[PDB]
């Protein structure tokens, strides 16, 4: 437990990167969280919406 | 631009629209600006035969 100072930095960096990566699987109000499905399921005028 | 089409195809004349006439006859840019004018012509463009 002597090296908590250096472990905290690594933990913070890893956790921030993990949160950034996990933010990709969110709808944000859209129908689907993957844009490949959106582009292959609707016409452009609402695909862009 | 002037032409004559069917009654059900008046909706197809718009940016980002799909259809037989929309794809193979007349296509509008997605960034189209202007106005669209249409009127029925049974008294001029209709024949009993």
């Amino acid at each position: 437990s002597a090296l908590g100072k250096l472990q905290d930095v690594v933990n913070q960096n890893a956790q921030a990167l993990n949160t950034l990566v996990k933010q990709l699987s969110s709808n944000f109000g859209a129908i689907s969280s993957v844009l490949n499905d959106i582009l292959s399921r609707l016409d452009p005028p609402e695909a862009e919406v | 631009d002037s032409f004559v089409i069917r009654g059900d195809e008046v909706r197809q004349i718009a940016p980002g629209q799909t259809g037989k006439i929309a794809d193979y006859n007349y296509k509008l840019p997605d960034d189209f600006t202007g106005c669209v004018i249409a009127w029925n012509s049974n008294n001029l463009d209709s024949k009993v035969g």
